[PDB]
DNA sequence: CTACCGATAAGCAGATCTCTCGATTGCGTAT
DNA sequence: ATACGCTCTCTGCTTATCGGTAG
RNA sequence: UAAAUCGAGAG
């Protein structure tokens, strides 16, 4: 647990860490890391993808890793292939970037 | 203490018996009634937890002494407790003999023939004869049964008596770890088979079976409870029929007190409170919190009232019989758990109130935090801050310390000379006293007092005494701790023995600090950053006698781990000596003679002539200069003892013969006839290394001489260093064009690197691009298996550790712009005074492959090592390989990987201190009291002996440094047989008996070991098993002389062979272990801090948790297995490259096979030992108390734990004989 | 008593940690002169804080 | 808090070039080094001692508390 | 008064009195 | 905000008396306004109180806190009303319930604060506590783990496990963990009150989409503290509400299950071998 | 305080080693309706830290270390300027801890100032 | 045929350096 | 207003139910 | 005057 880890890039200052015991655990935030405090309004987020092609999981029958998972804030939403996973990942960030919070994040998992 | 009050009566030893009912009755003062510890007004209501009768209490007369508060030392009183109940601390004891028996012929469901068996055998190991024993079972209808004990009876009896008849066992039984051992054993198959009879044998009638749900309560079934009183009567019964056969299970010495042992013992009849005093209320300012004892005994007392009066209703008199039986049986179960909980705090129902076990049973106990180590007087605690001027055997006390510390001495006719003027002087005008201890113990005190009062109170200090009992004593002046005192210096954390040393007080007049000369930073493992020590003064001459001699700092040069030193200067004096020495230091006549008299001073003893000596100049025209070797020779010189002759030694330093030109020979060190004539001072010489100029000064002239040589050289080094200065700068980190050219053109192959590997690793083609899928796919397979990565991490990383090697060979010591000895940053890291060639290399370089548990970087479940890097980037560069050096700057992801590394060492740092202590603990808990006897064989504190001989040799690791310097001691011959003067060494000394014995088995060696070793038939001993090595000239071990002969056989050379071998000989007589030396405790340290630098984890599947010892034991026996605890002990040290000397693992190994087996340092190991008070302060001091008191055990006090607890001196070193006075007259 | 660094990052005065001095910018010298600093102890001159350097309440 | 009266290092009174330095800085427009040689602070350690000063006594002297807010 | 320093620590007698 | 959301969810605690199968007066009782205002103090018309004060008092800064009550009978005959104070609740500085939200730097001088003073901290008897940031599982995310905490649970469990944070909308969070068991057979497990309980997982499948419900609702029905009137029924859509996934709430049953169907295909790709273990140490994973 | 209980005059003593100067007082009141006398004092002390031998000083990179002494201006080394440094921190330090950054932060700090 | 002794399989108990500060130290109910 | 009822390790040991062997 | 629990630190 004690580790630096690759995955606090930029979240978790690697340099500051008291030095004994608390070593590793009673970190401290990167100065430009700021932690969200309210909600995402995401209830337009299925709209626009159901427009890409996520198909809603009432009317679906999928099941398995074998085929990208589409879900919002830990509900399912839809199943859709891994190459439209990847095409519809990378273009919300595109709109995100450019309706939509500027807090979605936004992470695919590939295959 | 004073020791103008002698005490007579001493403490031989102690044993833990119960104490019963009846005993109390009698003892106490009062017993308690009411469950109210003090009624309203504030005075104590008598009859409760506090009275006048059991202790005075707040300004009240104790009714039981009639004396005050301060001069009642309390007593004690007792709880009528209106029905028996269990005592929690032998319910185990009372479950298994409430079980095993036959409630109806109340025997034990066993067959008397084996309850009688038992009963004999362990009355043979009361008196120590374990061996008849097991004879006596080799001994194999009804009537014939009773012929059969009468017979074992005799048999036991008359051994007995041949026993007590031939001197070898007295009254008191023979008691020890080994029939210990096997008495526990017998006992413990006792009880596992006494529990296996299911059906009686007395009478085949069976009985219910006893089960237990949990403390406080028993349940039968054929379920039903059964009442505390049921099981005190049948156990009662079953006592009273084999108290002949429970006498020797209760016992272990000769009960000759012959008092039967019943089972009231194992009930509770009555509870006791102890003295008020004991039980006073937590006052805090107005809060009043009165304490949980007083608590539980409340509680108690409210349950005793509560079943007496459910009682007295049964006794005035259908169903209100049913609900008052149910809630009488309710009062007995509920006073039952209440006494469990004021005994033990954990088997209670219901966080809880600390039980009186509870104040006992771990760290923060009464054991390991008031008796182990306590909380001292007349002590002092600061902050070390350095000081030269400080003669390496002082410590700077500061003005606060130096006037609140004091020391009582006696005024005598001699001393009212200093004794009268500090009093004269005053508490504050140092130096002077605070206290007047007078004949009458009374303590006058001079803190509130007037200069003319003070003066005439001294004009009266050493007057006659007009009182006819105090004639013997004198009065007592607490004067100021003055120049002359000592002062045991220690600072925590204390992980070898050394780091407590006794200190010479120099009271310097400014600041409010410790200050501590810089050569015991070693010594201390100490730094200036705020380091805190403290200093102990003690209060008794015979304590000044071994921080004096035996603890003195001058005693402490060589460390027992290895007999290596670890004194010596340090860091700036290094530097100092790596210019002040070398060629081109040329010293006119004023600066050379201020230079000599800059440090040896003659006005207090720096040099041993009383009149400087001089040099004649080095180069004469065209005008008078020196050298630098000079002013050390001329040091020597002036330091070293007249009517002696100066050293001789070859030796090296650390800087090789490139770093001073072509053909030099400055690397080489040579001191010829206390003259230094070539070769540079360096770490080597004079710091923490073995062999040097000042190892060598130690070894000829004596310890003190090193350490006025010491003094003097870190003296000069400091006046040469304020006068000529040693600075670090930003060019000495630079590299040339070329050197920087170079690096640059080697970093440039390292962009391949990774590729190449990684090809390697997942044996592809060498020429396959980055961007290949079948690479990225095997890599990707590699990614989650933790092996097939770590030989991916392996292969690598030793290709890039070698590109490192690569640029720093090429780069320095070549590209550096600044070179040696110019180039400070080189010139303290080869020479020593810091760092190494990797922080240079770092610093100039490049930082290199960054380690992380023997692996890479770790990386993401993605593939990327960091966000930066591309999936399974084929590069070294994302791996953790620094290109960047701490001169130019690294790179952000580099940085990161930097940071990981600092952070895990940071932790490991973090962790190897706490984590290694306890094993120390440990092994310092077992080997507490193993020392060296007088017959130079080492063993316990009672006697059980572990070794022979030392090491097989007997030397002391502290003298065997220059055994086997046999050129040196060629070369110095003169000044060694000087300091021997075997003129007073042979008027009581034998020679030709040993020398003769010695050649006579180095010719029948000779004659043999063409055969293996088991076909080598002694037919003739070691001499020093034969032979004392202290009391007999010659009497040396084998290999010690198989080496002094090859070398007086190879070297064929006014000294002559017989009179060296005289020299050598006597040598080692003077260089023997002396008795009484605590070689457990520095075996301890020696194997525990060492470890603080596989690994640690190895040792405690070796040392503590039990190639491999069960193997090699199973199958080779108990020596292969000491071999093999020696070897794979060494082996993990030797690959952290620390010497260590085997005259430690010896004892190690030697300890834990005492037995036969492979005893481990832990609570199983040290069940098996005789001293009870040892095994309570160690841990689980329930359990260790539970058999300590079953037994009836009287331990002996020997343990250095024990001795302590019972307040006498110990059994090691200085107290290990008694001294006794002659007297004139008769 | 104290002062503004001459070195400092950009954050420095981001963050206005100005408003709160921390320290004091003095004139280190390197030297291995006194001999009464080896390890990690360091030596200040006398008159220095005899006219105020380093001091605090 | 306040200027100090002298240098630390060297002992130069630099208790009265703090408000002439505020305004050569201010009513003139100079960099740092002119107005500071124009003192006659030419020594680093001089320097130093104006050249970084805060005069943190100004923010203290707001919180009065014998004058109404 | 009476200490170690002046009074015995154990006075037992030898024999019956004579 | 979320006081208002969190006491909307706490809901009713029903009683009823037994006074003449009808119980009686069913004594419905709720909080539905749970408000605060700045920190006044009555030193006949209160003036303010500033954190000035507060810390030279060597006292705390601590408003008002106001509970309005919903002390209702027999299911909406008579619902009183009350508006009860809760003490002095303590407030952080620089917030909007604080008397310096908004004021100007020049305005934090002008009332004894400081320049650019920084809130974060409450004052508790004049001593500045603030209340120290902590790192979670992220919420919502079905997240496969392999701890051998899970083997030691008892016989046939296996180390592996798939386990969810979930948190309501008015931020507080429930534990879920699908264990495998070597048998096959899957366990839920949470903790309701303070102690583990274990259900199969196709039990709960069934029964968020009456027989099971009362099944259900039957076991759970006296730790949950369910009043008489409400039926084993209604107690156990209560507890498919309570606990299964507090992250979808009420008008999610159909959303549930299909979360859950979800969960149990990941927990057997975890113990076949196709997922990897997410590892709650890293910040990948973390809130 | 004169006292009720005893009508004999107590007064509290200062319990602690530095000697302090009294910066301030609080007089702090209770806000009740009744006339409730004055209770409760907030008395603050001030204590002159002057920095003696001991005390520990650290640079921006975690050179941290007590001061040996305070050597007297006249014997430390004095540019050929005339100015004697206030710190000494001995090079030993460096060559290990590896801390370049001190080394580039001295060379700019003088830059700076001059 | 039964009784007694092993033998893992499971359950259980005790353990894993000195020093300085600060703060806080109980609900709950029936009178 | 207050006095009295109160869900993160490692080494052993001990208990236990299933095996035979031998009269 | 205590003693515990939590927190902050020094080496
Ligand atoms: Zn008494
Ligand atoms: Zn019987
Ligand atoms: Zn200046």
């Amino acid at each position: 647990v004690r580790k630096l880890l690759p995955e606090s890039w930029g979240f978790l200052c690697p340099v500051h860490t008291p030095d004994g015991s608390p070593c590793g655990l009673l970190n401290h935030f990167a100065h430009k890391c700021r932690i969200s405090t309210q909600q995402s309004d995401v209830s337009r987020i299925p709209s626009i993808l159901y427009s890409l092609g996520v198909a809603p999981a009432s009317h679906t029958f999928a099941a398995g890793p074998s085929l990208c998972c589409v879900q919002i804030d830990g509900k399912i939403i839809g199943w859709v292939s891994h190459e439209q996973g990847k095409i519809i990942a990378d273009t919300l960030r595109y709109w995100k970037v450019e309706g939509l919070p500027i807090d979605l994040e936004i992470g695919y998992v590939p295959p | 203490m004073d020791i103008s009050k002698p005490v007579g009566s001493e403490i031989t030893s102690v044993d833990f018996g119960i104490l019963t009912a009846k005993e109390i009755r009698n003892l106490s003062a009062k017993q308690i009634t009411n469950p109210t510890v003090l009624d309203n007004l504030g005075h104590p209501v008598s009859g409760g937890l506090y009275d006048l009768a059991l202790g005075a209490f707040l300004r009240n007369l104790c009714s039981t002494c009639g004396l005050d508060e301060k001069f009642c030392p309390g007593h004690q009183g007792h709880i009528e407790l209106p029905v028996p109940c269990y005592n929690p601390l032998f319910f185990n004891q009372l479950y298994i003999y409430l079980r095993a028996s036959c409630l109806f012929c109340h025997h034990f469901r066993l067959k008397s023939v084996e309850v009688h068996r038992y009963a004999c055998k362990l009355r043979l190991l009361q008196y120590g004869l374990i061996d008849e024993s097991y004879k006596l079972d080799e001994i194999t209808s009804s009537t014939l049964l009773n012929e059969l004990k009468s017979k074992r009876s005799e048999y036991v009896d008359m051994a007995i008596a041949k026993a007590l008849s031939d001197g070898r066992t007295t009254e008191r039984g023979s008691f020890t770890a080994t029939v210990n051992d096997e008495r526990k054993k017998l006992v413990h198959e006792f009880h596992k088979k006494l529990l296996s009879r299911g059906k009686c044998d007395n009478c085949g009638m069976f009985s219910p079976k006893f089960r237990k749900d949990g403390f406080t309560k028993i349940f039968e079934t054929a379920s039903t409870y059964i009442l505390s009183t049921e099981v005190k009567n049948i156990l009662d019964t079953v006592f009273r029929k084999e108290q002949c056969v429970l006498q020797y299970v209760f016992h272990s010495r000769p009960n000759l007190s012959r008092k039967l042992v019943k089972a009231d013992s194992f009930f509770m009849d009555v509870l006791v409170v102890p003295p008020t005093r004991f039980r006073l209320p937590s006052k805090l300012g107005e809060e009043v919190h009165e304490n949980s004892q007083n608590q539980l005994l409340s509680k108690v007392l409210t349950t005793s009232l509560l079943i007496r009066d459910l009682n007295d209703d049964l006794s005035k008199l259908l169903e209100d019989r049913r609900v008052i039986f149910s809630r009488l049986m309710n009062a007995f179960v509920t006073i039952q758990n209440d006494v469990n909980a004021f005994i033990d705090s954990t088997k209670a129902q219901g966080v809880p109130i600390p039980g009186v076990k509870q104040a006992l049973e771990k760290k923060e106990g009464l054991f390991r935090k008031h008796m182990m180590g306590k909380r001292v007087n007349y002590a002092a605690r600061s902050v070390i801050s350095p000081d030269p001027n400080i003669e390496t055997n002082e410590i700077g006390v500061p003005p606060v310390f130096a006037v609140k510390l004091t020391y009582p001495e006696p005024v005598t006719a001699y001393n009212i000379a200093e004794l009268r003027q500090a009093v004269i002087n005053g508490p504050d005008k140092w130096p002077g006293a605070t206290q007047i201890q007078n004949e009458d113990g009374s303590l006058v005190s001079l803190i509130g007092m007037s200069v003319e009062q003070r003066k005439a109170l001294a004009n009266q200090l050493l007057t006659p005494s007009s009182n006819v009992s105090t004639h013997t004593l004198n009065k007592k002046v607490y004067r100021h701790i003055k120049n002359r005192d000592v002062v045991l210096m220690n600072r925590q954390p204390t992980l070898h023995k050394a780091s407590m040393m006794g200190h010479k007080v120099r009271v310097l007049p400014n600041e409010k600090t410790l200050r501590l000369h810089y050569a015991n930073t070693g010594a201390y493992n100490a730094d200036f950053d705020g380091d805190e020590m403290n200093m102990h003064f003690p209060q008794n001459e015979n304590a000044r006698a071994e921080a004096l001699n035996l603890a003195n700092t001058d005693s402490q040069y060589l460390t027992p781990t290895s007999g290596s030193p670890v004194r010596g200067l340090i860091q700036d004096h290094i530097s100092a000596g790596v210019w002040l020495t070398s060629k081109d230091s040329f010293f006119t006549r004023e600066q050379y003679q201020q230079y000599i008299y800059g440090c040896i001073r003659p006005e207090d003893g720096h040099t041993t002539r009383s009149k400087i000596v001089t040099l004649p100049p080095t180069i004469f025209k065209p005008y008078p200069l020196w050298t630098g070797k000079q002013i050390i020779t001329t040091v020597l010189l002036n330091v070293t003892p007249p009517d002696m002759p100066g050293i001789n030694l070859i030796s090296k330093n650390k800087i090789k013969n490139e770093y001073w030109g072509k053909g030099s020979l400055e690397n080489e060190v040579l001191f010829k006839d206390g003259a230094l004539l070539c070769g540079i001072l360096d770490k080597s010489q004079y710091g923490a290394s073995k062999y040097g100029i000042v190892h060598s000064l130690h070894e000829v002239y004596g310890p003190e001489v090193a350490a006025k040589v010491l003094s003097v050289l870190g003296r000069l080094f400091t006046n040469y260093i304020t006068a000529t200065a040693f600075t670090c700068g930003m060019d000495d980190l630079r590299l040339t064009a070329e050197g920087n050219k170079w690096r640059t053109d080697i970093l440039k192959t390292s962009v391949d690197t990774g590729r190449e590997a990684a090809a390697e690793v997942t044996n592809l083609d060498k020429d396959t691009p980055a961007d290949d899928p079948e690479l990225l796919k095997r890599l990707q397979e590699i990614l989650r298996d933790n092996n097939k990565s770590g030989i991916l991490d392996a292969v690598t990383s030793s290709k890039v550790n070698a590109i490192t090697s690569q640029v720093v060979s090429k780069c320095v010591p070549d590209g550096t712009m600044k070179k040696f000895p110019c180039n400070s940053m080189q010139a303290m890291a080869l020479s020593g005074a810091k760092g190494s060639n990797v922080n240079v290399s770092q610093i100039m370089c490049l930082l290199g492959q960054q380690a992380l548990e023997g692996r890479r970087v770790p990386v993401m479940v993605s593939g990327k090592t960091l966000p930066s890097f591309k999936p399974y980037e084929t590069d070294a560069m994302a791996g953790g390989y620094v290109k960047g050096r701490f001169y130019s700057g690294i790179k952000p992801q580099e940085y990161y990987f930097h940071c990981m590394a600092g952070r895990e060492g940071l932790i490991d740092t973090a962790v190897k201190t706490s984590r290694s202590g306890y094993l120390q603990r440990c092994l310092t808990k077992q080997l507490e009291g193993v020392h060296v006897s007088y017959d130079n064989s080492i063993r316990d504190a009672d006697g059980t002996l572990v070794q022979f001989m030392y090491g097989g040799d007997a030397i002391d690791i502290t003298k065997e440094s220059h055994m086997t310097q046999f050129e040196f001691c060629l070369d110095n011959y003169y000044a060694l047989l000087k300091k021997y003067n075997p003129s007073a060494l042979i008027e009581h000394l034998d020679v030709e008996s040993a020398l003769k014995y010695s050649k006579k088995t180095l010719k029948y060696r000779k004659k043999h070991s063409k055969e293996p070793h088991y076909k080598q038939s002694v037919k003739y001993d070691p001499v020093l098993a034969k032979y004392n090595p202290a009391k007999y000239l010659g009497s040396v071990s084998e290999n010690f002389q198989d080496k002094l002969e090859s070398f007086l056989d190879k070297n064929s050379k006014g000294v002559n062979e017989k009179k060296f071998r005289a020299l050598m000989q006597l040598k080692y007589m003077r260089s023997l272990i002396n008795p009484g030396e605590a070689v457990g405790i520095i075996a301890s340290q020696s194997v525990g801090e060492p470890s603080t630098q596989l690994g640690i984890p190895r040792l405690r599947e070796i040392v503590m948790t039990a190639n491999d010892v069960a193997a090699v034991l199973k199958t080779y026996g108990v020596e292969a297995a000491r071999n093999t605890i020696v070897n794979e002990i060494n082996n993990v040290f030797s690959r952290y490259a620390i010497s260590v000397s085997f005259r430690h693992l010896d004892l190690i190994a030697d300890m834990m096979t005492r037995q036969g087996t492979y005893l481990a340092f832990n609570r199983q190991g040290m069940e098996t030992s005789t001293s009870s008070f040892m095994k309570m302060s160690y841990e689980t001091t329930c359990q260790f108390l539970t058999k300590a008191v079953l037994d009836n055990e009287r331990e002996q006090l020997d343990s250095p734990s024990a001795r302590i607890v019972v307040g006498k001196l110990n059994n090691v070193g200085t107290g290990s004989f008694d001294v006794l006075a002659k007297v004139p007259n008769a | 008593t104290g002062q503004t660094p001459i070195v400092k990052a950009n954050l420095y005065d981001d963050y206005g940690m100005d408003n709160f001095p921390n320290g004091f910018n003095a004139v280190v010298a390197v030297i291995s002169y006194t001999g009464y600093d080896m390890d990690d102890a360091m030596i200040i001159n006398k008159s220095a804080d005899e006219r105020g350097f380093g001091y605090g309440t | 808090m306040i200027v100090p009266v002298r240098c630390f290092s060297c002992g130069k009174v630099v208790g009265d070039k703090w408000e002439s330095y505020l305004n050569l800085l201010q009513e003139d427009e100079l960099d740092e080094g002119t107005a500071l040689s124009r003192l006659g602070l030419k020594r680093y350690c001089c320097r130093r001692m104006i050249l970084t000063h805060v005069d943190l006594i100004e923010k203290f002297l707001r919180y009065n508390p014998l004058e109404k807010r | 008064t009476a200490t170690t320093l002046n009074t015995p620590v154990v006075i037992h007698a030898t024999q019956l009195p004579q | 905000g979320l006081l208002n959301l969190g006491v909307k969810d706490i809901g009713e605690k029903v009683i009823f008396d037994g006074k003449p199968g009808y119980l009686g007066n069913k004594l419905s009782v709720s909080v539905e306004q749970v408000s605060i205002a700045k920190p006044m103090s009555n030193d006949a018309v209160e003036r303010k109180v500033y954190p000035s004060e507060s810390r030279q008092r060597l006292t705390s800064y601590r408003g008002k806190l106001l509970l309005k009550l919903k002390w209702s009978v027999n299911n909406g005959e008579e619902n009183l009303f009350e508006v009860r104070d809760c003490g002095g609740l303590p407030v952080m500085l620089q917030s909007n319930r604080c008397h310096l939200n908004k004021m100007s730097p020049y305005e934090l001088v002008q009332h004894k604060e400081e320049s650019d003073e920084i809130g974060g901290y409450f004052i508790v008897n004049g001593i500045e506590k603030l209340i120290r940031m902590l790192i979670v599982q992220r919420r919502n995310h079905p997240m496969a783990i392999i701890r051998p905490s899970f083997a030691n649970r008892g016989a046939s469990y296996s180390h592996y496990g798939i386990q969810i944070r979930s948190v309501r909308p008015d931020q507080t969070s429930q534990t879920n963990v699908l264990h495998y068991l070597n048998d096959g057979q899957v366990t839920f497990r949470f903790s309701w009150r303070k102690n583990e309980y274990l259900v199969p997982v196709v039990m709960i499948l069934k029964a968020l989409c009456t027989q099971v419900l009362q099944y259900l609702g039957d076991k759970f029905r006296v730790v949950f503290q369910a009043s008489p009137d409400q039926s084993d029924l209604e107690v156990g859509q209560e507890v498919l509400d309570r606990i299964v996934l507090v992250h979808l709430g009420k008008d999610g049953s159909q959303d549930k299950f299909r979360m859950l169907l979800f969960m149990i295909r990941k927990l057997y790709s975890l113990v076949a071998g196709e997922c990897s273990p997410d590892n709650p140490d890293a910040t990948q994973h973390q809130e | 305080y004169f006292d009720d209980t005893l009508n004999k005059t107590k007064i509290k003593t200062y319990h602690s080693s530095e000697p302090a100067y009294i910066e301030e007082v609080n007089l702090i009141g209770d806000e009740s309706n009744k006339f409730q006398e004055l209770q409760t004092v907030s008395i603050k002390y001030r204590i002159r830290r002057t920095p003696q031998i001991g005390d520990k000083f650290s640079s921006r990179h975690g050179q941290k270390g007590v001061c040996s002494r305070k050597w007297p201006t006249i014997d430390m080394p004095f540019s050929e300027t005339g100015i004697q440094p206030d710190i000494i921190i001995n090079p030993h330090a460096f060559p290990s801890r590896m801390t370049i950054g001190m080394f580039v932060e001295s060379l700019a700090g003088k830059a700076g100032a001059l």
